[PDB]
């Protein structure tokens, strides 16, 4: 009985910062929704 | 481009590119010809596959070339013909980069807003993008097919 | 009624590794009650008040 | 940002073009080069700490900016101008890989010398050790990484003013 | 914010003096101008999206600007230019309800031009086409309607300015 | 004004006026001469019920207006009066305006801490408005007191 | 921020001399003002609420910015001049305490001038009442207390101007 | 897996698989033969490997294994050859997985602060990281060098 | 998350042994099996809003669920039926393509049976429209691609009841 | 200073300090004599403490000495003596500050990044940092010592 | 205690004990017998202090104690009196410990809450504090008079 | 919030009673012993890195738990370790200066069996980690300072079992 590697290793997630204007600046306001509001 | 997604993540992550990383954009130098001789392809036979997937889309969609339709009457029909020439030349340029971010910016955003100011019908636009899929298919190698069908299945859930 | 203002924070206690010019150097919009506790708070970071302006028209 | 295949697919969707064989044939240059780039980003990834080092060294060390009063005379500000010349070569680095120096110019270049000037660092003594760094560079990578390195780095000289 | 009563109690205010009779006079006016100017709004709200379609149709479809490089010519550029007529259009049904155009000056107008003439996109023809829209939606909703359209009309006018 | 509350509000959701709203504006204007009618009966007996106002708040604080109070000496007790008057006036801008919201953006935020300045009791500043509330509902008719009194009550919430 | 301890210190490591005999006594002057000036500040921090209310008296009372449209004439302009001078005076008292008025000037005179400018508040007024509150501070505290009270409100007649 | 990494980035992204992503996947699949058989190699070779990289860390470093030094000692000598087979084994991980992803986890996460508490030098713990590269590019194939060259160059990094 | 090769490289991590002869063949499978994976992705995607339509319609459409009162029967309630519905989907493909359960159980299947409860909606309605989901998928994907994922599908919906 | 660490508080609060707050004030205006005392004598020994210290430190980590060590040479050991005098300043500065902050702001933040970038063991600064504190207690009283000695050990903990 | 809010702000900060804090605790601990021989003083006369400052209190708000205060009747004045001696008794707390924050968590935590629910006067109770502060001046020793003026005068300032 | 003199002060406020004897002979004693308490702390947190290294070492290191398998196997692992030590520690000499065990209870203990459970971690194996640094820091301390020191991190200890 070996703990794996996964024993509360994946909790952290990607994070969203702005930047330059392009298409992704969308996603970056998806995320701002997603997280803020419970979508 | 694949080389500007996968910078945009490292830069998020800041870190210098991973090798597995480097790999992908090392494997899109190795087929980069292939990919433009596909789309070179699709190029020359660009208007033969316009005019037969609109006989396909009429077809499909036959209110909508009617009369009391959004492509109501010859020049109706020609602008409508002329967005989805447009969405062409995306899909060659997004088969050609090998990411569909370029074509996404080209047409996906506000693609609801601007079908809804037009008036015409989006589920008939994917009719017509599955139309030049299956022409597609005909006109490329099977293995051209199935990544030219990738990148038009995007295009069909940017249609929806 | 809201005020454009722009200032420079030194992120001194933190030297991120991530990229902070972005917030060194910023430029925001901040309503007028919210302009208060935000000069306080810049005040507190330390950081340098560029500019104050008004983008309502009546003071 | 920007890439060598998103810049020419910007000038095909400014035309309302398909793409012309000539900008096919800059494409394909660009796949031909991408092998040594990428190989050559590799290799500066290995060598980042041992080039910022050796950069450091030839640029302030032993110098007024290490003695009191130079600026760089204390525990943060060298730490924080090591933070800042190691940001410099790694976004330069990304751009080299891409081949297109607008995602270096929007992304580090924008707003920095407004930053330097509120911060008084030297941008000109900064710019000295950036082409220091790209001579150390295009040491350790070779001649023809050091050839693109140094165009990228002389877009970052440019964007110090 | 300023109501166009709120502005009448405001000039008391800083006069010291409880408002005057002609003051009292003026919203007693603004009143009974009101009621048609609600019932001729809300036909204004429930036609708002045919409104905005029909300026489209007379100034930007079959033009240059939809043409490829037009500052129009793309799927997130059609949708804001389309999103900032109908904005253009709620803010100035709100000032046309209110009487007082000073709402929209405050937030619609506020640098507004200044932010379209760094993006480069056409402010006078942008207002060329809202006066055409601003005609049509006159004569749908009536003379006295217009006349409070042709209000909010002129401060699009200043907006391109 | 209350139609401003109601734009602000529509504003906010970024959509035309609600349909019952716009009915409550349509109604407000046909308020607007009863409210104006009101008003200038208030305005015409305003100076008269501010005396008795003030008299029966001396009679609620006579420590006040004594020495040793706010109100001690002419001087104190004048500007007493005269701070009465002003919030009388202010009164009578928002009832004539029809917003609550409008009065309290004029005064009564913060007004504790002003009278805290003062040195004057909240308690008995809001004794002297309801004096003021019970000449003003005399003197209005039944309809106007009942819209007199619901800004009394405001006025009453600020003072507490 | 800054004290006169820590103020000698930044320029003995701009110098990056060992401590001096000229340091030593200033800091020593720092030491020996120290306890009077604690005690005093103590005095101050008591009799706060007190002296702010005096000098809002001296500057403004039956003011004309009291009455309609002098700027201070409504209940959150009223709170707000109040709650200014008392930040201001509670900064000013710690500074007075310290020795320092670097620390001052950086939390409060940095981007006060502005906002006030933006405002269109007096600062000359602003200025007369800050003279006001040390005329009183330095009656309350004392004449020695005063002195040092008075050299916190210069800097803030300074940052005023 | 470069799956795992791809399917992360989707998982951020709220959207099924690029056609580029599932491409990378598909050139992962093909190249899991030729991995796997440098992977093999490594392992085979696995005792001389490290045994030569060993010996020429010291010989770079001698106060690595001198007195005073961290690994002073036959014990504590061993305990550094063992660090060194944790690193080959997430090395041949890493090559069988095509990513970064095995070795992040494993060696690559707070490894500094790990190394800083026990005492041992970080960076003579990445030049033997380095004497393993040279090493693995003698005894595998030119191509084969150049994979696990770059694997090697990622731990080599990581250290830094 | 996990992977199939990645599963197995933990467990061999957990062994402390380097890669094994049965590692190499639990590898090889999963190599093996990508070709189908992948085409069977591609399908999935393409027929997704499709799969979600073809599944409700076998099973809870033209029901007492979407009939009044049935926890589907609004607009609301239908569209977050549809949603949860294509989340499953997702997470099951993604899942799929990675052969592990390791996605599934830490982000599909994570307090949803406790949320779904407190809210009201039946578990075993999920259940049946998540088989129907699962037959339509088979079809699409094929027979070998069907079997797959029918395994990832079966989870999620295990999980769920 | 502490006068400084109670401002930041005060900033903060927006009140005036407590009265243990004072007392703190208090504390260190009494003292300050005492701390231009200790100052005085550090300054005074402060050239003879360095090269003390140098050899002590040398002896106790012959590595850093050693050949392939950071300072091998004459140039690069005085480059050593000159950090450790920074060091030990940057202590006589914070000892009359009475508080660690000082000497926080001067260096120590950041400075593990700077001294393992110039190639320098951290483990070898602090021991001469050690070292430092060792001597003053030779050439100090014990009281004195006994604050030097804390602030000496917070200059050893930040470089751990 | 002066210590346990160091501690407090230490763990927020998350950085062990600073060397100045922990000399403020070695300096409350060796004044800790004279702030408790002081303390145990006020606590002795704290009974002949109540009834003294109550009355110096009632002579300047002699409106508080007369009907129409807050102490109107004799059960009214006791009760007020009762209030004070447990703010009494809490000051001798804070003194003991060295810190305000005893004291403050006693009373001062939404203590302007109360005395606006029950009507009584806070300028009132503020100068009855001072009054009490003065006599207990004079009832105590020079040295333990200053540290009980500081306490008493942040207890006026939360009053005020 | 709970300290030794605080705690003493709560409970006759809790009564309501001035100042018993009882709680002054409380009160002097810690005021008596915080000399040595306090000098024993600042030597802990200078020697606290060693500390941690030697607890390690005696208990944690050169077994199953660092080997493959054992929760401490991986890089993260360690890191976290030896963080959990550092922080047990710091918390551990809060509430030894403070005196009083109920910090340490408030903070370090509040659900940290119910995390260590849920993660995986041996109870077991952190409580004999808490004993050897027990044992490292009563070498450190001395015997007159670790044996309070000693308290209270055996009821570290004991929240743990
Ligand atoms: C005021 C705070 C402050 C400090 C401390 C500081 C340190 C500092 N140490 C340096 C170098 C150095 N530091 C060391 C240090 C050591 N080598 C050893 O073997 C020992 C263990 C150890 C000292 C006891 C060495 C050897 C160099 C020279 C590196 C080289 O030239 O290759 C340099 C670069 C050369 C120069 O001074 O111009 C700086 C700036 N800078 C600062 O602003
Ligand atoms: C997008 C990449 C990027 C760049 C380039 C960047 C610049 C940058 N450099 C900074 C600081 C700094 N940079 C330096 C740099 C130098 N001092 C010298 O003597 C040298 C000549 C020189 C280095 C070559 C110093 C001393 C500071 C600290 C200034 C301070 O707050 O005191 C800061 C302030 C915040 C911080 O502490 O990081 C920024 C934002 N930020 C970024 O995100
Ligand atoms: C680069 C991305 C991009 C696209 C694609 C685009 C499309 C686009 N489609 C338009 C209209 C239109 N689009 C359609 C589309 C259709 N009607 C049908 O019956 C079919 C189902 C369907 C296509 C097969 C029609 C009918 C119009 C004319 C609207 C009208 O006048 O009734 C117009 C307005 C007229 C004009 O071109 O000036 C634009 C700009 N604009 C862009 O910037
Ligand atoms: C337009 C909104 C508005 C209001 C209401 C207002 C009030 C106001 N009341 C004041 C004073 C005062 N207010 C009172 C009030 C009272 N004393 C009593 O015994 C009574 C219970 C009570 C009145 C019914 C008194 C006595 C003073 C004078 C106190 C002094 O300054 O010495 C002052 C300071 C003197 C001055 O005017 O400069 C202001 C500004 N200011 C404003 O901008
Ligand atoms: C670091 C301490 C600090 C300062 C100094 C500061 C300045 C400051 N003063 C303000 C307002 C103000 N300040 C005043 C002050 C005055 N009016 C007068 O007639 C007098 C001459 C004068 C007082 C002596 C007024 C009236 C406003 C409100 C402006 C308005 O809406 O009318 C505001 C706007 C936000 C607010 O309502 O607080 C700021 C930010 N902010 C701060 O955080
Ligand atoms: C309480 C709010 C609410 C509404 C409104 C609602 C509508 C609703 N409409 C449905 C079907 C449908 N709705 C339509 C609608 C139309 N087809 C047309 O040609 C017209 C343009 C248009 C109506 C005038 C059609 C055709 C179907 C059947 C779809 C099918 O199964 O093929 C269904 C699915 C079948 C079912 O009931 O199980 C629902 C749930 N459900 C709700 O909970
Ligand atoms: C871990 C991933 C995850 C899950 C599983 C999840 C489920 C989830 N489903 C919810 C509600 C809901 N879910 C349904 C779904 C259904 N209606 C039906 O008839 C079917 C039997 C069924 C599925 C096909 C409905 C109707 C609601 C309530 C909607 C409402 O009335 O507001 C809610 C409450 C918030 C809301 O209204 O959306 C959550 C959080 N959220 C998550 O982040
Ligand atoms: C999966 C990630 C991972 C790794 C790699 C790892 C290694 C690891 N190396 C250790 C020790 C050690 N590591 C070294 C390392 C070195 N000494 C040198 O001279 C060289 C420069 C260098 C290696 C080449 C030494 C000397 C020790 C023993 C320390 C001692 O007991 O004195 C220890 C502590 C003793 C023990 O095993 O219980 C661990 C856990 N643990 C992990 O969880």
């Amino acid at each position: 009985v070996g703990v794996g590697t996964t024993r509360r290793r994946p909790a952290r997630i990607f994070r969203m910062t702005v930047g330059a204007p392009s298409a992704e600046v969308e996603l970056v306001i998806n995320a701002i929704y997603c997280q803020v509001m419970d979508v | 481009s694949v080389v500007t997604k996968s910078i945009v993540n490292a830069d998020a992550e800041a870190r210098y590119l991973s090798p597995g990383e480097l790999d992908r954009i090392k494997n899109f130098v190795s087929t980069g010809e292939r990919r433009l001789r596909i789309a070179q392809t699709l190029t020359e036979n660009r208007e033969r596959i316009v005019k037969q997937a609109g006989d396909q889309l009429f077809q499909k969609r036959p209110d909508v070339v009617s009369p009391g339709g959004n492509a109501y009457g010859e020049e109706m029909t020609a602008t409508c013909l002329r967005d989805l020439d447009y969405y062409l030349r995306l899909v060659t340029y997004g088969i050609v980069a090998g990411d569909v971010t370029p074509i996404e910016e080209i047409g996906l955003v506000g693609v609801r807003e601007m079908y809804n100011s037009l008036g015409t019908p989006i589920p008939a636009v994917a009719e017509g993008i599955r139309a030049m899929k299956n022409v597609a298919c005909s006109l490329l190698s099977a293995e051209d097919a199935a990544e030219a069908g990738s990148y038009f299945d995007f295009v069909i859930g940017a249609m929806q | 009624r809201m005020f454009k203002i722009t200032a420079c924070v030194p992120s001194q206690t933190r030297i991120r590794t991530q990229r902070e010019l972005q917030n060194t150097y910023f430029t925001k919009l901040v309503p007028y009650e919210n302009w208060f506790r935000e000069q306080q708070r810049i005040q507190k970071m330390g950081g340098k008040i560029v500019k104050v302006e008004l983008f309502t028209g009546k003071p | 940002m920007q890439d060598a295949i998103t810049a020419v697919i910007n000038a095909s969707d400014v035309q309302g073009k398909y793409l012309d064989t000539a900008a096919m044939e800059k494409l394909k240059a660009y796949f031909a080069t991408g092998e040594l780039r990428v190989r050559a980003a590799s290799v500066i990834s290995a060598n980042a700490a041992n080039i910022v080092k050796e950069a450091v060294a030839k640029s302030l060390l032993y110098s007024d900016i290490t003695r009191p009063g130079g600026n760089m005379y204390t525990t943060r500000r060298y730490a924080a101008c090591i933070r800042d010349l190691d940001y410099y070569l790694r976004y330069a680095t990304y751009a080299m890989l891409a081949g297109d120096p607008s995602i270096l110019d929007e992304r580090v270049l924008n707003g920095l010398k407004e930053t330097y000037n509120s911060l008084g660092v030297p941008i000109a003594a900064t710019v000295q050790a950036i082409q220091a760094m790209k001579e150390v560079t295009a040491s350790l990578v070779g001649a023809d990484a050091g050839k693109e390195m140094g165009i990228y780095f002389d877009y970052i000289c440019s964007g110090l003013s």
